[PDB]
């Protein structure tokens, strides 16, 4: 039943990072460790995600499907107060989160790790020499639609760094810069550089897309040969017409026999990760928000 | 019909041109034996002969047929001179080779668009649809000739083994002879049969033709190929049985038995067994390769 | 070896002995020191039913 | 015996909603653009038979006039040509309390968790649908096949040539063979909807999406009660013990 | 709220079964109907994988779906007492399984049919002339390794036919036929025939494939093209300085926003439904694991 939990700080805390932490009490928190009370490197994703090393995005999704989320209820000098959270169980959540994301009623509560700047999302302690990052949580048409546009600006970047003249960046930014959901406009900023070295936060889930979309075409005309019998599914055969001939025109011979099972196994490896991916980790739902109070009543 | 559009979407943009082709039953009763199987697994091949040599190898999905509105096409739907071959299976123990010539296709395709044509190598007729999308006498006797001569350099190293015991025999299997007649030893008459069905038996799926294509080194090694054809032509001859011995002990089989080394043996009734040997070139490899593998 | 041999886990009358025997106890049941042990873990460690 | 539902409150206009409605059917919530603290516009599945056009005598009967509607949801037809309108209709639930008020109108429904009343100590109700437009899909393909314990209602919504149309269907197998038996179950009008697909483009291709409304207590079955409005003769299908859990929307092709 | 069923045996079972079956406490096993009092054939397995059928497992994966999963609690001469599944409660589990994979914290697990071995998982009941199946349980990554492997022998197995062998040694055996793990190999059945089934589900991915493969977007296959001839990667070991002449002839377009942001709009549409079409068993999370006892705590 009762399931609050405290971490214990080492050293004293400045006036600056209690008046920063309370300006984000009601908000979500990775939790390493299923007890609550232990160090306070757990609870940070500072070890995930940290101002050192260059971050790869599945590496963050891979910890946030495991470990739990919990929600701060209280900030004191010496002590940090968590609320665990277990389905089953009715919570609250304030937006404190920065960029302001208007939040519906029945909507979809969508857990993402933040693509935003890195002041923008975390807070450092410089009295316990920690960092603690919060994940952002986004309704999840935005949240998909976020990962379209940062993903092809991925590739729109990652092109016109291979070949300047086909890609034209204002009709990039003209495009991606925006995102309408009911009305309500928000401009978005798009990854900074991606540069000769390997890049923020995408140019992984873009190499795994890429490998996945032009492994894709070549497997299904060999998957589609090799289904054909009496008991398949007639709309198979509706839909033999509906592919482009010049997909349509290739031979199995030329690709080797073994070489066949190599890219099959891989592009399925690549499409079994990569679709779960975007159902976008952990989700909740809210039944009521409260707008002037800024308060859901999650779940 | 589907089988067209099916195979212009997926095959017919592998393989440059189709001619699409309709088998009555009556056509089917020549290969298969006392049985109506559906046709799924029939491979079809092109086989040209007197300039080059080569097999594409494809399944057309037959499926019988009510569609025509002439009651007569009831029945099963799936440099002229020259050979299709089409290789039925079914999960049992059932394969066949059916052989379409072309000049009955050429001719045929001249405008349910449907036309009857005639078989070469098995007569009876044929039908032939049109989409509205659309030297003799060397050429067939090949595959004839050729196994035959190996019938012959088979039958000849017989002889040569018998050369070697000083022209008698000897039992290699443990049968008891039926009795011991004073009338047996004219057994002369049975070895003389010997010599009459080994030539006058030649088909595509002979027994040391599989010996001939091997998968493995030590499996055909371990295993034997058999075939037994009666003597002096009562019935319908089996080849291609595998080993994994009772055909010595029942008369009326002269058993042949190879090994996949090229080895063989003619076993009579009585358990007499002679050894032989294959001689194969090259050429001859490189047919048996081509065709059945 | 297999974890229960010869293991009864009924609620004997265990006698108090004065001596200490956890010397090393975790390590020689790491190794495999003595044959046919369990190990109970506290939501198991009761009274069996009889 | 489980923790009390979570609830949830709205305030509908009440030209778009009848006050007559049964205690239990099911409400689709529709999101406005920029007002919607007035206004949720919520609608019942026989109003969404009347924004996607003897079902229909009654669906007349009660909503008369459409352009409110129309006013309601402008850009239907914009959102039948891009398959963009599932995005917007959310499942909520079944309905509880309708506290009655002359221009505004409070609908009180069950977000999640076992449906009751809340007044005395959690009266019980009963979620109803009709049966006509709702296809049992365990009597249509149909050893012994395993009894199991819980049967779950799902909701698909189908633009075929005539217009979008709304289906509910009860299985109790599984959810990953749901799709695969709907997809069995809409083969031939998929065959009918590829007439003029050719001219059009990529965005028409989905045929439609499936969300998971809930798990009623299964091994039982439902009954078949009546609409006793005025000259209704309307048959319902009702089940008890309903669990709500709506889903996502699942795309079927 | 209270979870026990036992099944009452027809007849007495020896002390030679007895031995092994109390050797099998704690483990999972799927039971037909939800009543008390359960007939002894609805609590094995074995009726939907007899020893002279063709072996069929995407259908057993569709028994085991269906049929609600329960743990031995109790052996006795004449009765199996289990308790059940309910989605929402938490209850101890044990792994004691002959093909030995031992788990993770916080790693989720799946209940699959015994692929690996026949003898190893079950044990018969001579006495009452039945065989008690169990199931395998796996940590999710294995397990969707040995799922896609599945898929794949089911469509290579009809793809090699007959004509050419050197398909035959290498593909039908190698990525089929073995799944590897850390320091171990392991063996999976194969059915000398691919039988039913698993076609049908075959028939869903082509038309699934079919649909992506019409909306496909060039960027991305422009950014594979650079990639694989003017550098080089780990991901693209794959890939050597030759391109399949395909990614040619789709490559011939040039690059606009606007089209390549709705085909990527509506391959997030179609994505989403890929993780139903792949998962099909039922996941139990981990919370806690005990090594020395191999009693861990899902839920």
């Amino acid at each position: 039943m009762d399931l609050k939990v405290v971490v214990s700080l080492s050293s004293r805390l400045y006036t600056d990072e209690i008046a920063k932490m309370q300006q984000r009490i009601g908000c979500i928190l990775p939790l390493a460790s299923t007890h609550g009370t232990q160090n306070v490197q757990g609870l940070g994703l500072g070890q995930v995600y940290s101002l050192e090393t260059v971050p790869d995005y599945v590496s963050m999704y891979n910890y946030l499907s495991d470990c739990t989320l919990a929600v701060l209820d209280e900030v004191s000098v010496d002590s940090l107060i968590l609320t665990k959270i277990v389905p089953g169980q009715t919570y609250a959540i304030k937006n404190k989160y920065q960029p302001f994301f208007q939040w519906h009623g029945t909507g979809s509560l969508s857990v993402m790790p933040p693509v935003f700047g890195r002041e923008h999302a975390t807070v450092k302690l410089e009295s316990n020499d920690v960092d603690i990052v919060f994940p952002m949580v986004l309704p999840t048409p935005i949240a998909e639609e976020v990962l379209q546009k940062i993903l092809l600006f991925n590739v729109y970047s990652r092109v016109v760094m291979q070949a300047p003249g086909n890609a034209d960046m204002l009709d990039v930014h003209m495009h991606l810069g925006s995102v309408s959901y009911l009305g309500h406009h928000y401009e978005l900023a798009l990854p900074e550089v991606p540069g000769p070295l390997g890049l923020a936060l995408l140019d992984n889930l873009s190499l795994y897309f890429c490998i996945m979309v032009t492994l894709l075409p070549r497997a299904s005309m060999r998957l589609v040969r090799g289904l054909i019998r009496h008991e398949h599914h007639d709309l198979l055969n509706l839909f033999q017409e509906m592919v482009p001939d010049e997909i349509a025109r290739i031979d199995l011979d030329d690709l080797s026999v073994a070489d066949d099972l190599s890219r099959m196994r891989v592009m399925m490896t690549y499409l079994q990760s990569l679709a779960s991916l975007f159902n976008l980790g952990p989700r909740l739902a809210t039944a009521a928000y409260s707008q002037e109070t800024l308060t859901a009543t999650c779940w | 019909m589907d089988v067209h559009i099916d195979n212009q979407v997926l095959s017919g943009l592998g393989t440059p041109l189709l001619v699409h082709l309709f088998v009555p039953d009556t056509v089917m009763a020549e290969l298969c034996p006392n049985r109506v199987p559906n046709c799924e697994g029939a491979w079809c091949q092109t086989l040209f002969s007197d300039r080059t040599g080569l097999t594409r190898v494809c399944r057309v999905f037959a499926a019988r047929g009510m569609l025509p509105g002439r009651p007569s096409h009831r029945g099963t739907f799936t440099n002229p001179f020259h050979v299709a071959a089409l290789r039925f299976y079914d999960e049992g123990g059932l394969v066949g080779e059916l052989q379409i010539y072309y000049l009955s296709l050429f001719e045929g395709a001249k405008r349910a668009l449907v036309r009857g044509i005639a078989h070469i190598f098995s007569p009876h007729a044929l039908y032939v649809v049109t989409y509205p999308e659309l030297s003799i006498l060397g050429a067939p006797e090949r595959e004839f000739r050729f196994l035959i001569s190996v019938a012959l350099r088979i039958s000849a190293s017989f002889r040569e083994k018998l050369a070697m015991q000083a022209w008698t025999a000897q039992q290699e299997i443990p049968v008891v002879i039926p009795t011991s007649y004073s009338r047996i030893y004219k057994n002369s008459d049975l070895i003389r049969e010997a010599f009459f069905t080994v030539q006058t038996r030649v088909s595509w799926e002979s027994c040391w033709v599989k010996a001939t294509i091997s998968n493995a080194p030590k499996t055909p090694d371990a295993c034997l190929w058999i075939d037994s054809h009666p003597l002096y032509e009562e019935g319908a001859s089996a080849w291609g049985k595998v080993i994994d011995v009772a055909l010595g002990t029942d008369g009326h089989c002269v058993h042949l038995a190879t090994t996949s080394d090229g080895q063989a043996f003619l076993v009579l009734p009585g358990g007499f067994v002679i050894k032989g040997q294959l001689a194969l070139t090259p050429e001859e490899r490189g047919y048996i390769l081509a065709r059945h593998g | 070896m297999a974890s229960n041999e010869g293991v009864e886990n009924r609620p004997f009358p265990y006698l108090t002995v004065d001596a200490d025997l956890l010397s090393n106890l975790r390590q020689s049941a790491a190794e495999g020191l003595f044959h046919s042990f369990d190990l109970l873990v506290g939501k198991d460690a009761r009274e069996a039913g009889i | 015996g489980w923790r009390p539902p979570v609830f949830g409150d709205f305030l509908i206009h009440a030209s778009s909603f009848n006050n007559a409605e049964a205690t239990g059917t099911p409400l689709f919530q529709f999101k406005q653009s920029d007002p919607f603290s007035g206004v949720d516009a919520v609608f019942t599945p026989l109003s969404l038979f009347i924004l996607m056009n003897g079902l229909t005598r009654m669906a007349n009967l009660l909503y008369d006039s459409p352009a409110t509607l129309a006013d309601l949801v402008p850009d239907f037809g914009r959102l039948v040509a891009d398959r963009r309108f599932h995005n917007f209709i959310t499942p909520v639930g079944p309905l509880v309390e309708n506290i009655k008020s002359t221009y505004l109108n409070k609908i009180t429904t069950v977000v999640h968790g076992p449906v009751v009343s809340k007044a005395i100590p959690r009266s019980t109700v009963k979620v109803t649908v009709p049966q006509e437009a709702f296809v049992d899909l365990d009597a249509w393909l149909s050893g012994l096949q395993p009894c199991p314990a819980d049967a779950r209602l799902y909701v698909a919504l189908t633009y075929e040539e005539a217009g979008p149309r709304f289906t509910f269907f009860q299985s109790s197998r599984g959810h990953c063979q749901i799709m695969n038996i709907l997809r069995i179950y809409y083969s031939p009008s998929i065959m009918h909807r590829y007439a003029v697909v050719q001219p059009l483009h990529i965005e028409e291709l989905t045929f439609g999406a499936v969300a998971c409304l809930g798990t009623f207590s299964a091994t039982d079955g439902w009954r078949r009660s009546a609409f006793n409005y005025r000259g209704s003769s309307l048959p319902v299908v009702e089940i008890d013990s309903f669990y709500s859990n709506v889903s996502d929307w699942e795309v079927i092709l």
